[PDB]
């Protein structure tokens, strides 16, 4: 049989390797520029190195968002093309949507797990937490927006190429993305707690509990996967079991 | 590295460090080192900083390039944090051992329960050798010799590997067959009757028995290998402060101002030498920064870091205050070191106040220390 | 050797459909693993990571109480998802394995190879036997309330005995400057933590109402009791996390919740396939 | 000049019906204005009125954080009501205008003309630019979640720069008895408050973990972040506030929720009118 | 004693309060010591008389930056001016919609035909203009204030 | 009418009370302010509401 | 009856009782009895035990077999 008609993985592999390489570059930058230029925040070299990296992030990540979102929204499928979609192409597009979810979740892993214990690790070799500490630059200003772009792009693709997502609003997906998304504004709570009487000594402090509540939204993967599996079963019934296409357009109507 | 960010008024009126010696300057790996000093807790302790009822003396190292063999405040081992008294002087000694080669700025800090870290002066210390040659041989009360770098390393990794292998087997016995879609269809169309496998039940029973047996066996093996163990130690450390030294100098601050578009600290004081021997001021110390004159230069540690020493201490009358004489003095601490440590940042402080240590010497060389504090007024030279 | 061919025949999958299902599994399962790593690691470290990081924070009062209560949360929800949707009993074990993978990666690359702390000083360590026994209880009982009770008891009780082989040797006494310390305490003092002073340790301190010989035992039961609650609560949270509907709209512009249903799960659909 | 005749023709209103609708508007809108004045004023003063009353309470930590979080609540609910029911984008601006009207009335008649405090010492002041930008965001985006994010950011960020022209001149330094004060502080000390001593001020105090040059900026972002949450929550509260049903009963005496529906909004009702 | 502070039990203190007459009349004038958690501790009182007019009251102060002000009339026109400007903008924004059928016809059209006829391009132009004006006014006011008073505590 | 009563009770005669709370040593129970609102404005709007 | 359970370090470094007299040894119902003594509050007060800022002198009786007519620390009721 023909694999290529309902499966493709080049974009997924490219995104995975690119994200891994970006994380490795961030790790190398931290290990090369933190002890020599990141100890004092008032030194000119600290500016030139770490605030330069911060500026690079602040200029590149909006460009990343613009390019990705504009490409996704520009090559959109009209309502006519989403109504007579080939179900094999729909299986391929659902695979693509799962791969976008995988890239988004890899970004969330980089932001919330790896570059967070590495921060606790930095919080113990410094006097007190700053605001643009080596760690922050790579995650707060780098990893955080990174996964957010992927999250939007993921939903974007789905509600642009998947008719069902263009029809109704995938409630679970909304939360799954909004969670880590809203995690980035919680840096304000983090800084406000650190700088004032919410204490700073503990890493598992009550001011750090905004991140856990906002990342609990990542558990709506259950609903996301339920929708994906239901559509996959319907597509399997339509394509291979010679069943009627009416099961694809019956339950998500007004 | 960060102390300048800390608001001046706070550090200036919290811990007043003095007589700080770092040594040796260059040490090889596995050799001993020492950081000694004294600090005065200022009577003008800022309201923002909480009282030092739980104080831990810490080391501001870039990383654990030194292993803290011991820390002693006065003469009491300060492994556990404890209370310190405001207006009293303390002595500290930190004994360390070289671990990681390189050049590292090594500080003194006093961590207070609610106030936070109060960093102190810093000096560059050099370690020459290799981190893979580091050994820290300790002897336990039970009578075993260990190395702190490699202790309980194989045990934890071994138990982690065993339990992780069991967990990976449990996970992967199911990730070897159709697992998401066919199961969902069968369950949604036919129930769970075909989804339950007796072989899985046998595996579950065997693995549960193995898990319980392993927990019990590991606990019994550990309790048989180490019959005597002590819990995690806690409590508080307690040491009497250094006795109050008699001071023949009494100082009352009348005025104080600092230049906002500049670098200067001008303090007007009334000094009284109620002793019996002439006394001459020679040094003003605050936040580790030292302003000295000829008198202060006469009694100066030649090995103190020169990046925190400024010869900029000027008096209107640089004469020795005769015994039984009250004099009005105006001290002027002016140097670029004020810009490096940001005396400039007092304009955005919710409490515009200065503090420091003024040091004076007798004709015979005896030293008197006075903790001075007051409100500073901004002077706008740009106008 | 299990019964996979019977399951596939009951699902009525042609060979291309079987291959497509296998590709779905091979794509989605690593995604779920990585998501569990990231989110569970964040939740655990920001609720109970402080006792996790350091050897001298592993005490008899707060560590064996805080750790299982925090750990049971994601385990209950993921077990709900897997068991209810696909009848898969490896939820809690998968959660703890993902947490340990993330923890080991960060300890080796963050704490050790960047911050120069020794590896033995940052053993997390394990929470796996309780998750395994919880999974076994859920599979053998098939009831989630009996699972809540018994498995939460197991999860809260087996934490300390399962970690004792790792951190028991660290409790050997040492005498430094005429003062008695546990070897974990001297390890904590030896390796300087500029951001973590001694007084921030939330560890036992003794009390006049305290029975020192029973402390851990009491901590073993309280942590169990709350677990029996927490599981249950998060089990219901699982039903919240599996909510999968769409906001569809038409005409006046009214929005209605709509659910996409599985056609194979209907009354007569499987019989009409042939 | 807008499109009002087309709207009236689409509504199928005879001229007497149009006049009756105009009378309904002229009667109900002042009632809504007065209700907003009263209730929003009470809520704001009893949650954030202390920083509102006095010049020396307007600090860099608590005022720019507490004020927008308290202010966004009624704005989100009233915006929900107006936009969802009538497609009217002036909710938050109306709320803040009503709050300011009530505040000015009470300051002139209560604080000044009864308690003899100067008017300049009791400037509230404004919170209007953030509400205006929130309204503009809601109108231009038409999505209430994007509105939540962007408009809450605007509401939390524009508070301090918008109030700086009013209270910036009050921060000029003065020297009294050899002590430096802000002019707001000396105004507070000059005019005796028998019930309000100095120590009750919940204002910044500095910390050893604090970056004095960034304080307001941090306070500008935290107040923004919570706003993005608060809006959303109160938006759902709007759906609670628009719940309009009756407890009807019949026979056994059973009570059932019943909704009165608009006949014009039905499927074929407008076509059958003619 | 501009800022509250700690006092010692069993110790004696002296106080002096310097005041300036503002409002005429006869007034009982007390001493009080407000304690953090205890509350007010009022003291003895005596009747003091002020003769004159409240409209003759002036309190001339001199600031560190070198300006003379009156505490009774200080930053009065500035706050009222900014309040009037922003309130006028808000009133215009509110009243541009309260000039046409606003409650019932809109409800009927929205419930029977959707929001297509309820969106007006002129309202979009007004919204864009007002948003640009609001952002520009915020930035301009901030810059004007920071240029007029470079030094503030 | 009910909402006008609520405005009088909760907005006007409440900041006027805060205004009174600062010219007196401590809050009483029948302070000038209270009488007009607590015992006057409060029941007033309540009657209108029921009516 | 329970004091031995109390951790030694705590009691050992809290209240140091001394010169304690109980009497009479045998008394009839409705007769008077007295428990007298002195105690030193140790300077090495353990961190686990809070400071005695609210101290009540109590009697550890099996039950109210005695009615506490009075308790006086130093000479203050
Ligand atoms: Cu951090
Ligand atoms: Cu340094
Ligand atoms: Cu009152
Ligand atoms: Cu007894």
């Amino acid at each position: 049989y023909d694999m290529s008609l309902w499966y493709d993985s080049k974009f997924y592999k490219f995104g995975m390797i690119t994200m891994l390489l970006v994380a490795i570059f961030w790790v190398w930058y931290q290990r090369y520029f933190a002890y020599s230029h990141g100890m004092d925040s008032m030194e000119p070299e600290f500016d030139r190195v770490w605030m330069g990296l911060w500026r690079v992030h602040m200029a590149i990540m909006p460009l990343f968002a613009l390019v990705t979102w504009g490409w996704i929204l520009k090559t959109r499928d009209t309502k006519e093309q989403l109504d007579n979609l080939d179900p094999k192409l729909e299986i391929k597009r659902y695979f693509y949507y799962m791969m976008w979810l995988g890239v988004y979740i890899f970004g969330v892993y980089w932001g919330g797990s790896f570059f967070t214990e590495q921060d606790a690790s930095w919080h113990q070799v410094i006097i007190r937490d700053t605001s643009f500490t080596p760690s922050h630059v790579v995650m707060f200003y780098g990893s955080f927006p990174m996964y957010i772009v992927c999250g939007v792009a993921t939903y974007l693709y789905a509600m642009t190429r998947l008719p069902l997502f263009s029809r109704g609003i995938s409630f679970p997906l909304v939360m799954a993305i909004a969670g880590p998304l809203m995690i980035l504004p919680n840096v304000g709570l983090n800084e406000w707690g650190h700088a004032f009487w919410f204490m700073e000594e503990l890493f598992s402090a009550p001011l750090h509990w905004g991140f856990v509540v906002l990342g609990w939204a990542g558990l709506f993967q259950g609903g996301v996967a339920a929708q994906i599996i239901t559509r996959y079963s319907n597509l399997t019934d339509v394509v291979w079991n010679n069943q009627s296409k009416e099961i694809l357009n019956n339950r998500i109507v007004a | 590295h960060g102390e300048r960010s800390q608001e001046p008024f706070l550090r200036m009126r919290t811990v007043q460090w003095y007589d700080i010696k770092w040594g040796p300057e260059v040490t090889k790996v596995n050799e001993n080192a020492k950081i000694t000093g004294k600090f005065h807790l200022a009577e003008d302790w800022p309201r923002a900083a909480a009282q030092p009822d739980f104080s831990f003396f810490n080391v501001g190292s870039p990383s654990p390039v030194f292993v803290r063999l011991s820390t002693k405040i006065n003469g009491h081992p300060w492994f556990i944090s404890g209370p310190l008294q405001i207006g009293r002087d303390y002595e500290f000694e930190v004994n360390l051992r070289a671990r990681i080669p390189g050049r590292h700025h090594m500080h003194a800090m006093l961590n207070v329960k609610d106030a936070g870290p109060i960093a102190g002066p810093g000096a560059w210390m050099n370690i020459t050798g290799s981190w893979d040659d580091f050994t820290n041989p300790l002897k336990l009360l039970t009578g075993e010799t260990i190395d702190s770098e490699t202790f309980n390393l194989s045990n934890g990794i071994f138990w982690h590997v065993v339990w992780m292998s069991i967990g990976i087997f449990w996970i992967g016995v199911f990730t070897a067959r159709p697992m998401f879609l066919p199961r969902s269809r069968v369950l949604l169309a036919y129930g769970d009757d075909l989804l339950m496998d007796p072989m899985d039940k046998k595996i579950t029973w065997v693995l549960a028995i193995l898990t319980l047996a392993l927990v019990w066996g590991g606990y019994r093996y550990t309790e048989n290998k180490h019959p005597y163990t002590v819990p995690i130690q806690a409590g508080q450390s307690k040491v009497a402060a250094l006795p109050v030294a008699p001071n023949p100098v009494s100082i009352v601050i009348t005025d104080a101002n600092y230049d906002v578009p500049g670098r200067a600290l001008r303090v007007t004081m009334e000094v009284t030498n109620n002793g019996d021997i002439p006394v001459t001021f020679g040094e003003f110390t605050t936040a580790g920064i030292r302003f000295i004159n000829s008198t202060g230069r006469k009694y100066l540690d030649p090995q103190y870091p020169r990046e925190l020493i400024a010869v900029g201490l000027n008096f209107d009358d640089e004469s020795a205050i005769q015994p039984g004489q009250t004099k009005e003095l105006k001290m002027e601490a002016k140097d670029a070191l004020w810009e490096i440590q940001r005396l400039m940042a007092l304009l955005g402080d919710p409490e515009s106040r200065f503090g420091g240590l003024l040091m004076s010497w007798d004709a015979e060389g005896n030293r008197h220390i006075n903790s001075i504090a007051g409100p500073v007024i901004p002077v706008f030279t740009k106008l | 050797i299990f019964r996979t061919e019977e399951i596939l025949k009951a699902a009525k999958m042609p060979p291309e459909a079987v291959h497509m299902s296998r590709l779905i599994d091979a794509v989605y399962f690593p995604i779920l693993i990585i998501l569990l790593v990231g989110t569970y690691h964040m939740h655990f470290m920001l609720l109970a990571g402080d006792w996790d990081f350091w050897m001298d924070w592993k005490d008899r009062q707060w560590w064996p109480v805080v750790t299982p209560i925090v750990g049971i949360t994601y385990c209950s929800a993921i077990m709900y998802y897997l068991w209810v949707n696909y009848r898969q009993p490896f939820g809690a074990t998968l959660c703890v394995v993902c947490l340990l993978i993330g923890e080991w990666l960060t300890r080796y690359w963050g704490f050790y190879w960047w911050s120069h702390y020794p590896i033995n000083f940052v053993t997390p360590g394990i929470m796996l036997p309780g998750a395994l026994m919880l999974d076994f209880t859920l599979y053998l009982t098939r009831n989630w309330l009996v699972t809540a009770l018994v498995g939460g008891g197991f999860f809260g009780l087996l934490f300390y005995p399962g970690n004792w082989p790792i951190f028991g040797p660290t409790h050997l006494p040492i005498v430094v400057e005429g003062t008695l310390l546990s070897m974990a305490d001297y390890m904590g003092h030896l390796y300087v933590r500029t951001g973590t002073p001694e007084y921030v340790r939330h560890i036992e301190q003794g009390s006049l109402r305290t029975f020192g010989g029973h402390t851990t035992v009491i901590a073993a039961f309280f942590s169990a009791f709350v677990s029996m609650l927490m599981f249950t609560v998060w089990w219901y949270l699982g039903k919240v996390y599996c909510t999968a509907f769409f906001y569809v709209k038409g005409k006046r512009g009214r929005i209605v919740h709509r659910n996409d249903v599985t056609a194979f799960g209907e009354e007569g659909f499987p019989e009409g396939i042939k």
